Formats: structure tokens, C-alpha cells, sequence
RNA sequence: GAGAGGA
DNA sequence: CGCTCTGCTCCTTCTCCTTTCCTCT
DNA sequence: CAGGAGAAGGAGCAGAGCG
């Protein structure tokens, strides 16, 4: 594959491509973009349900072609596989007919409610009664 | 047969951690609302320990003394039987141990919303 | 007592021991031609009631789990139709000792 | 009457099986001219036929007679008996001579 | 190096062997009831269905009176579910089970009081919030209460009227229900009893067919089973209207307890709101929250229609349950709602004007549009019954909620790559390492590392395909599946054990430093800590209290994290 | 360890 | 009325035992 | 290296009920 380096699948180029595709999808699927979240979740607005907030694979192809960041020719199937990989981690929510619109969690994690675990702080040092996931295994 | 992805340097001693190193994110500092729950978790529990339904247990000399006399009883212990009971719920065989014929007395577990935690 | 002729379907055997108050038993016609109790090697069995069993247990200071048991479906047990926990007294005859009594229970 | 003890047990109860065991052992040891008291033979028959069914003196017939795990392990099939007693968590009370 | 003589002391290895259910139940009962009750509950969990004689035999504290006092203590607090069966052959015997709902009630006490206070719009008035908190505290601590005793405890007529009104309001809301012998009968044995008296009564003539006879018996039994299950939830006791002054008053003689099913439905609503807060805006989350609060009372039970536990599911007709549930899930009159009701009940503090952008207050159209955007997402937050009519599908929302919670727990504990691998294996099916690399786009070294670290739990299962006569390695291939049921069950057990460990540590710390804790209440010196005790005692008491506070906060977090796996 | 008396 | 599970019963292929020890070499 | 005896899976039919 075009994404292999020295016979192995490198991640740095893949991570950069994932980041730029994710940012493009987020900008396309939100009213104004990241500047809708500088104030916080208390004022952000969202697109109407009837609008086409998603972004098909072809839009991603056009953006990556006009950006010239991948620096190599990428087929629509390869970009589809890449954005399907990005579908995991609760990013790039999948919509029928090969459409993508970023999840709200993906932009919430850029900065009890277990879902937003990134906000919670690690336990203090030399503290007892701290819960460990593998304490029973 | 050493595997492809291993070398002799990393093998030789079998050190298992025996201590956890993967913590859940629930260990963060408490919040004011969480501090409330606790109190309604420490208070409850405290009330039932003071409650008549405990039977938790799994000086006292027989010599009469004027010192122990003129001293008040510690409290008015409320046993399990004295509590009012809905007889139709319990099994029949336990009737011999309850207060089937005993003076009615019910204790009210008052709730103090003010925290009893120091500072 | 159901004396079947030649063969019993296993489903019938499954249905046999499902009656709380009463009970039924199966006897092959071939299995009933000469009664077992009249064979020379079969000693005289006697069914002991509850009172006799209690007397025996008090006399020998035993329990119901220590006497030499006799299996249920034993040909001389199902003949008398002993229920589980019934003591049978056996008049065993030996040439060097005459007659003597040995006790069994149905398990 | 047949020579086979188990056949007599199947067709004539367990008491007839005990009688057959005693009589056949006595006949075998009398045809050979040896003088063994019949009371020992009777004790052997009773030992074989007191659990309810005819039980041999192999490692299979002993496992259905003696509960003591240590005795059975000492006799035959040691590790299997010890592991079974560990699994089923048997609680033998040491009273046998072994 | 840590010697084993120290590992056995400071590694929590002795308790690591206890069964999580037995550990948690025994620890809870020991903390809230005592040691005799803990022993009895431990015997009940370990053996199951013990009579009084067997409980006496299996416990060193074999005092018959002690066992009976423990049993009445556990029954009034409904920590046990007895059963009175009659032996045909002779003397009848009564067998006791262990009641999971009562122990859960002991577990959710703080959360229960928080939900009671918050859901009823009485904390705002600030005057009867204390009254309702005391009411729920007494109900949950004493087990079962009749209103006349509580009213006779107080003297003021105004207080009596306020308490009676709060009782009526709470009973109407659904948090309080009449307690009957049905609450002290196992559901499995209840279904066993109801299977007869509908199968035995069939005449000895040819029944349709034996399979059809059993089908008729099951169909007849399910009806009255559901009827008797819902009988406590019919409000047949609150309607004692007009004894005087023509007001709605609860019947004095009827005993009332707390409805655990209602509280757990509230917990499920809160979990769904938290999930929705990660998919829609704050305003839309508020709309979903108020819709959940409106439909909460009429929602189906969290656990099951109580028929799943009763018997075998079916040959394959267990899907009928789903279908039947789905039918009620779509056709209970309270479930279906339109934007008009939400706008009627929506608080005025919500802007709901500029939240939605048309193209790249309390308006009915805007609320309908927000409901539409809720229903549009792949997560079935809402589903459309009629044009403009929505209902929250609980049947199709449990699996996605469980999957999301489990995936995020994996993401938080292990690396995010663990979540990526788990979701990749789940979306795919029986995927080799090469296809994993192709469809995950990361290093195979880290793929193998994460897979090995993840197989330690029942997250990813290895399927062995043997390519030789012997199934030994180096020739066979190894595919990977997920088996989400194994993962959910294992994580539920892990969380139960963690909660039990936290409670055990809390009780141990309370016992170790019990001297100054006892002194704090020896002479009613509470609130005078600084002015009577030595500074070292002050520091020790402060540390003990802070540790207990942290323990209970972590227990609340663990409860909020494991409720979802407890759902079904 | 295994080769063989031996009674 | 064939069809389709259970259930039973063969049938085959597997596992655990074979004094006493009493020496030397 | 022979001899004996159990436990465990395939495998081929009766038997029951059925839609």
C-alpha cells in the first residue's frame, strides 16, 4: 500500500492525515467551526436536522487533492478505508451512502459522566482506597 | 526457541507486578454535590447502626456497690421485638421471637442536612 | 402391578415413577415364571414395620445408615416391593451354624 | 445353579449372590484338599455383598466400599484418588488401620 | 523487593479470592446490619435456600433465637426473600433466599435520597425538602412503615398535614409502593406456582396436544403473572378520597416501602441523559432530560418484565419477549409524546431561540426540530411513531448504551488504541491479524501488544482454526471475536468486586481508628472538635473523615458506572 | 542405574 | 404421514495394575 | 513386553410427538 514505509505501516503520516481529515469533517458538519467552542458548550449552536451536515468520501477526496498535504495520489477507496479507521475512537460518525459527520465527543475531547473521562484527574500519590481496573484480575 | 520479537536481554527473570497499575478515572477529587451524597451515605448507615435491627455482636462485676447505684441507665435500649410489625409479611415460625404482644414503639430517624464532617 | 408381556418402551419407564400418593411396578412375564423366593439359594425375607425397625435399631444401637443395605430393584426386594428405608430381616441358613438372622435396608 | 456369581445376583437377588460366593469358594478350596474354616469364607462373602451389590476386590470394587481417601491412595490409583479427594473436598476421618 | 509476608498484608490479595457477589453482599450487610446478619447472608449466598435448621447447623453462632432475630432483621429490611412451601409427605418447611433488591437498596441509599430530593420540585421551596428527606430516610432505613406511626411520632397538625401530603405526592410519583408478600417471594418460584393451577386444572381429556397444552398453560400463566406483578403498582390504596374535607389521602393501614424499580428507571433516564450530552447540544440534552422525566413513570421496568428470570427463555420464542416488550415499548399511552407537551412543561429558563441554525420562547416548531435531530442520529435516542410523534425506544437503546459505556471504560483504563481495537473487532467479525492491520492502520507490534493486554479480560476472544491433525500452535491460525456478553458480564463482576473492596477498606479504616470516632460521640461533643480534642486527634479525625468521604464518592462513581451493565 | 545368583 | 429430536444401546478405542526383598557389581 | 477392565465418544436405530 501507499501508506507503507520501509515495509511497515508508519503512523506519523497516517496520524497527520487523520487529523486533517477530522478537522475538515468537523468544519463541514458544524455551523462556524472550532470558534463555536471558544466560549464553551453553553452557547454553541448546531445545524438543523433537515440540512446535509455530513461530508461524503468525494468531498474528502477533493479536499485532500486541493490541499496537497498527502503529497501522493490517493484513490477514493484508500481514503474510504482511512476514514473508516477514523470511524473508530468515536470519531467521524458514519451515515448511510458513505457519509461522515464528526461526533460531538470528538470535539468535546479536544480540550459522574464516564464518557468525558479526560476531564477527571489522576489519583493523588500515596493514597489508599483508590480504584484500579486490574486489582481483581 | 526464542521468538522473533524477543531477545535474551528482556528475559531471564519472571517479575510479575503483583500490584495494580491501571486505575479507573473515578479517583479524582470530590465535588460539593458528591460531598453531599456521602453525608447521606454516612448518615444513613449511622442511623441503621443506631437502628433497632442491628444484632451486630457475634466492670460488670456481680458485687453490689453504692457507686454504681445513683447512676443513670445509659439509654432506653430498643430491641428488635418492640418495633411494630406487619404480621402478614413475616413467616409464621418467627412470631415467637417478635413483639407479637408488646408495647408499640417506633423510632424516627431524623435527617440532618448539615454535614458532620470536620471542617 | 403392571405385568407387561414382552417389552417396555423407555418412555413408559420414564412415566412410571411420577405419582406422589401411589406407585406402580413393572414385571416381565418371563421374569415371573418361578418365584424367586422358592429358589434354594434365596433365604426367607421378612418385611419389618416401623415399630420393628425401631426396636431393632434401639437393640443394636445402630442408625438407618449403618445396616447392610439391599439395593432397590433387587429381585428379592422388588418381589416384596420394599420402599426406601424399610428393613428386611433374613433367616439365613448355613450348614455349620444353623439358622440366624441378618438385617438389610432398602436404598 | 450356575457358577457365575453375577448372574445369580442379577436373577435371584443379592442374598443368593452371597450364598453362591460362599459355596463356590468353599467348593474350590475343598476340591483342592485345603482346610480353610468356612467362617472366613462367610466373612469374605459378607464383605463383598454388604453395600447392596456384589463388589470385587479390585481397585474398582474397593473405591465403592472404603471412603477413606488415604487408604485407597495407598492401595492403588494414588494420584487420581488424591486429586479427586482434593476436588470434591472429601473429609475422611482417620479410623482405619492404614 | 517486597517479601510475601508484606504482600499478604498490603496488596489486597486475601480478598482477591472472594466471589464478587458474596463479597459485596456480605460486606454491605456487615456494614449496615452487623456480624450475625453478615454470617447469615454469607451462608445464604454460598449455599442458597437454607431453612432455619440448616442455618443453625452451618453457622457456629447456632443460637436458634439469634438466627431468628437475624432473619426478622433481614426480613423487615427485606434483605431476604423467604418461601413457605408445604411438603405433601408431612411437615411443611419454610426456606429463605437472599434478596438482591433489598441489598441494592442498602447500596443505593445516598443515590436514592439524592434522586428523591432532586426529582420532586420541592428543594426550591427549601422548607419541605428536609421533611421529604427525613421521610425517605426513615422509609429506606426502617424497611416498611405505616403512615399512622410516623404521623403519631410528630405532634403539630401542620407538620402532620405536610407529612401526609408529601406521602401522597411521593406515592403518586411512584417512588413508594404498597409492600405485599409478593415482594417476599422469588419470581422463579412465583412462576413455578403459576405454571400449575393453570396446567393441572386442565381436564384429563385429550388436551389440544401436550406441547399445545403446555403452550396454553404458559399463555394463561403469563397473563395473571403480569397482573400480579403490576398489582402493587396500581395505586389502589391512595384513593381513599373524602374521609373528611374531600382530599386525596393515603390509606393509614397500608404499609409503604420504596419502589426500587422506579428508582432504577430514574437511574436509566440519567444514564441516557448523560449519553445524549455527548451527542447533542446542552439545550437538546435538556429537552431529552425533560422528555425522560415526563415518560419516566410510564416507562417499562429496567430489568425485565420479570418473565426472563422466571423460566427458560424458550426454544427460540424468547424473541417473543422482545416483540411483546417492543409492543408495550411502542403502545403504552404515556410513552408516546409530541412537542406540545414538552413545550407545556419546559422551564422558562431555557433560551431555545437561537440554538438551531436553519441552514448553512418554547416554540413548538423548534422543539419538534430538536426532537427530529435527536431521532436522526444513529444512536436511537428517539424514534418516530407518527409524523411528528416520538417515543424513546428503550429496547434498541440498551445495547448501544452498554457498548458505549464498555468502550469508554476500555479507552480510559487502557490506551485509546485499546478502544480502537475493540471497536474494530466488534464492527468486523473473526478478523485475522493481517486484516486487523489493514483495517486499523497502525503498527502490528502495538496491535499484538494491545491484543495481548486486552485478552486478559473477556474483551477479545481467540478462535483457533487447526491446520493439522493436532491442534498445537505454530501450525493453526488464530482469529479474533468479541463476544460482548462475556465482556459485559466480566466487567460487571469486576466493578462489583471493586465496590466490595472499597467498602471493605472503608470498614477496616473505621474499625482501626475507632477510638477517636467513639470519643467524638461519647459526650455529644460533635461540633466541638477544635475546642475539646488534642490537635493530633483533630488531624486524625479529619483524615479519617476525608478518607470515608472519598470512599463514598468513589462508590457513587462506581455505581454510576456499573448500573448500565446491571440493566437488561 | 541395570546383570545375575539367592531363599 | 413422513420428519425431526431424544434416548438407548452397541461398538470401538482408549487407561491402570502384575510378592517378598536381599545382596553384589 | 502381554493380559483385564473400566470411561468416553461416534453411530445406528426405536419411539414419541407433530402440523
Amino acid at each position: 500500500g501507499p501508506w507503507f514505509t520501509d515495509g511497515e505501516l508508519d503512523i506519523e503520516f497516517i496520524n497527520s492525515l487523520l487529523t486533517i481529515v477530522w478537522r475538515f469533517i468537523s468544519e463541514n458538519t458544524f455551523p462556524n467551526g472550532f470558534k463555536n467552542f471558544e466560549n464553551g458548550p453553553k452557547k454553541n449552536v448546531f445545524y438543523a436536522p433537515n440540512v446535509k451536515n455530513y461530508s461524503t468520501t468525494q468531498e474528502i477526496l477533493e479536499f485532500i487533492t486541493a490541499a496537497q498535504v498527502a503529497n501522493v495520489e490517493l484513490t477514493p477507496s484508500n481514503i474510504r478505508s482511512l476514514c473508516e479507521v477514523l470511524v473508530y475512537d468515536d470519531k467521524l460518525e458514519k451515515v448511510t451512502h458513505d457519509c461522515y459527520r464528526v461526533t460531538l465527543e470528538s470535539i468535546l475531547q479536544m480540550n459522574f459522566s464516564i464518557f468525558n473521562y479526560f476531564k477527571m484527574f489522576p489519583a493523588s500519590k500515596h493514597d489508599k482506597e483508590v480504584v484500579y481496573f486490574d486489582e481483581w484480575t | 526457541n526464542l521468538p522473533f520479537g524477543l531477545g535474551y536481554g528482556d528475559v531471564g527473570k519472571n517479575h510479575i507486578t503483583e500490584f495494580p497499575s491501571i486505575p479507573l478515572p473515578i479517583n479524582g477529587p470530590i465535588t460539593n454535590k458528591e460531598r453531599s451524597l456521602a453525608v447521606k451515605y454516612i448518615n444513613f448507615g449511622k442511623t441503621v447502626k443506631d437502628g433497632p435491627f442491628y444484632t451486630g455482636s457475634m466492670t460488670n462485676d456481680g458485687i453490689e456497690r453504692y457507686s454504681d447505684k445513683y447512676l443513670k441507665k445509659r439509654k432506653i435500649g430498643i430491641s428488635i421485638d418492640d418495633h411494630p410489625y406487619n404480621l402478614n409479611l413475616f413467616p409464621n415460625e418467627l412470631y415467637n421471637v417478635m413483639g407479637i404482644n408488646k408495647k408499640k414503639l417506633l423510632a424516627i430517624s431524623k435527617f440532618n442536612n448539615a454535614d458532620d464532617v470536620f471542617t | 402391578i403392571f405385568v407387561y408381556q414382552n417389552n417396555i418402551t423407555p418412555s413408559a419407564m420414564k412415566l412410571v415413577p411420577s405419582i406422589p400418593p401411589a406407585t406402580i411396578e413393572t414385571f416381565n412375564e418371563a421374569a415371573l415364571v418361578v418365584n424367586i423366593t422358592h429358589h434354594e439359594l434365596v433365604p426367607k425375607h421378612i418385611r419389618l414395620s416401623s415399630d420393628e425397625k425401631r426396636e431393632l435399631l434401639k437393640r443394636y444401637r445402630l442408625k438407618e445408615s449403618q445396616l447392610p443395605r439391599i439395593q432397590r430393584a433387587d429381585p428379592v426386594a422388588l418381589y416384596l416391593g420394599l420402599k426406601r428405608g424399610e428393613v428386611v430381616k433374613i433367616i439365613r441358613k448355613s450348614e455349620t451354624s444353623g439358622r440366624y438372622a441378618s438385617y438389610r435396608i432398602c436404598m | 445353579t450356575t457358577n457365575h456369581v453375577l448372574e445369580v445376583f442379577s436373577v435371584l437377588g443379592i442374598e443368593a449372590a452371597r450364598y453362591s460366593i460362599i459355596r463356590e469358594i468353599n467348593y474350590t478350596m475343598s476340591n483342592h484338599g485345603m482346610s480353610v474354616d468356612p467362617r472366613h469364607i462367610q466373612l469374605l462373602g459378607d464383605v463383598m455383598t454388604y453395600k447392596g451389590e456384589v463388589l470385587g476386590i479390585t481397585r474398582f470394587g474397593l473405591s465403592k466400599m472404603r471412603d477413606s481417601v488415604l487408604q485407597l491412595a495407598s492401595f492403588e490409583k494414588t494420584t487420581d484418588h488424591l486429586f479427586d479427594a482434593a476436588f470434591y473436598m472429601k473429609k475422611d476421618a482417620v479410623e482405619g488401620v492404614s | 523487593l517486597v517479601t510475601p509476608e508484606d504482600v499478604m498484608t498490603i496488596s489486597s490479595l486475601e480478598q482477591r479470592t472472594l466471589n464478587p457477589d458474596l463479597f459485596l453482599y456480605k460486606e454491605l450487610v456487615k456494614a449496615h446490619l452487623g456480624e450475625r446478619a453478615a454470617s447469615v447472608i454469607g451462608m445464604l449466598v454460598a449455599l442458597g435456600r437454607l431453612s432455619v435448621r440448616e442455618l443453625v447447623e452451618k453457622i457456629d453462632g447456632m443460637d436458634v433465637d439469634s438466627v431468628k432475630t437475624t432473619l426478622v432483621s433481614l426480613t423487615q429490611l427485606r434483605c431476604v426473600k423467604y418461601l413457605q412451601e408445604t411438603a405433601i409427605s408431612g411437615k411443611k418447611t419454610t426456606y429463605y433466599y437472599y434478596n438482591e433488591e433489598g441489598i441494592h437498596i442498602l447500596l443505593y441509599s445516598g443515590l436514592i435520597i439524592d434522586e428523591i430530593i432532586t426529582q420532586m420540585r420541592v428543594n426550591d421551596e427549601e422548607e419541605h425538602k428536609q421533611l421529604v428527606a427525613e421521610i425517605v430516610q426513615n422509609v429506606i432505613s426502617l424497611g416498611s412503615l405505616t403512615v399512622e406511626d410516623y404521623l403519631s411520632s410528630v405532634t403539630s397538625d401542620s407538620m402532620k398535614y405536610t407529612i401526609s401530603s408529601l406521602f401522597v405526592q411521593l406515592c403518586e410519583m411512584g417512588y413508594l409502593i404498597q409492600i405485599s408478600k409478593l415482594h417476599y417471594t422469588p419470581i422463579e418460584d412465583l412462576w413455578q406456582f403459576l405454571y400449575e393451577k393453570h396446567y393441572k386444572n386442565i381436564p384429563r381429556n385429550s388436551p389440544l396436544s401436550d406441547l399445545k397444552k403446555r403452550s396454553q398453560a404458559k399463555m394463561n400463566a403469563k397473563t395473571d403473572f403480569a397482573k400480579i406483578i403490576n398489582k402493587p403498582n396500581e395505586l389502589s390504596q391512595i384513593l381513599t378520597v373524602d374521609p373528611k374535607t374531600s382530599l386525596r389521602i393515603v390509606k393509614p393501614t397500608v404499609s409503604l416501602t420504596i419502589n426500587l424499580d422506579r428508582f432504577m428507571k430514574g437511574r436509566r433516564s440519567k444514564q441516557l441523559i448523560n449519553l445524549a450530552k455527548t451527542r447533542v447540544g446542552s439545550v437538546t440534552a435538556q429537552v431529552y432530560k425533560i422528555a425522560l422525566r415526563l415518560t419516566e413513570q410510564k416507562s417499562p421496568k429496567i430489568r425485565d418484565p420479570l418473565t426472563q428470570t422466571g423460566l427458560l427463555q424458550d426454544l427460540e420464542e424468547a424473541k417473543s419477549f422482545q416483540d411483546e416488550a417492543e409492543l408495550v415499548e411502542e403502545k403504552t399511552p404515556g410513552l408516546t409524546f409530541n412537542a406540545i407537551d414538552l413545550a407545556r412543561h419546559l422551564p422558562a429558563e431555557l433560551d431555545l431561540r437561537g440554538s438551531l441554525l436553519s441552514r448553512k420562547p418554547h416554540s413548538a416548531s423548534l422543539i419538534n426540530s430538536h426532537l427530529k435531530i435527536l431521532a436522526s442520529s444513529n444512536f436511537p435516542f428517539l424514534n418516530e411513531t407518527k409524523p411528528g410523534v416520538y417515543y424513546v425506544p428503550y429496547s434498541k437503546l440498551m445495547p448501544v448504551l452498554k457498548s458505549s459505556v464498555y468502550e469508554y471504560v476500555i479507552a480510559s483504563t487502557l490506551g485509546p488504541s485499546a478502544m480502537r481495537l475493540s471497536r474494530c473487532i466488534r464492527d468486523n467479525k473473526l478478523v485475522s491479524e493481517k486484516i486487523i492491520n489493514s483495517t486499523a492502520l497502525m503498527k502490528e507490534k502495538d496491535i499484538r501488544s494491545t491484543l495481548a493486554s486486552l485478552i486478559r479480560y473477556n474483551s477479545v476472544e481467540i478462535q483457533e482454526v487447526p491446520r493439522t491433525a493436532d491442534r498445537s500452535a505454530s501450525r493453526a491460525v488464530f482469529l479474533f471475536r468479541c463476544k460482548e456478553t462475556h465482556s459485559y458480564n466480566f466487567m460487571r463482576q469486576n466493578l462489583e468486586w471493586n465496590m466490595a473492596n472499597l467498602l471493605f477498606k472503608k470498614e477496616k479504616l473505621k474499625q482501626e481508628n475507632s477510638t477517636l470516632l467513639k470519643k467524638a460521640n461519647r459526650d455529644d461533643v460533635k461540633g466541638r472538635e477544635n475546642e475539646l480534642l488534642l490537635p493530633s486527634e483533630l488531624n486524625q479525625l479529619k483524615m479519617v473523615n476525608e478518607r470515608e468521604l472519598n470512599v463514598f464518592a468513589r462508590l457513587s462513581r462506581l455505581l454510576s458506572l456499573w448500573e448500565v451493565f446491571q440493566m437488561a
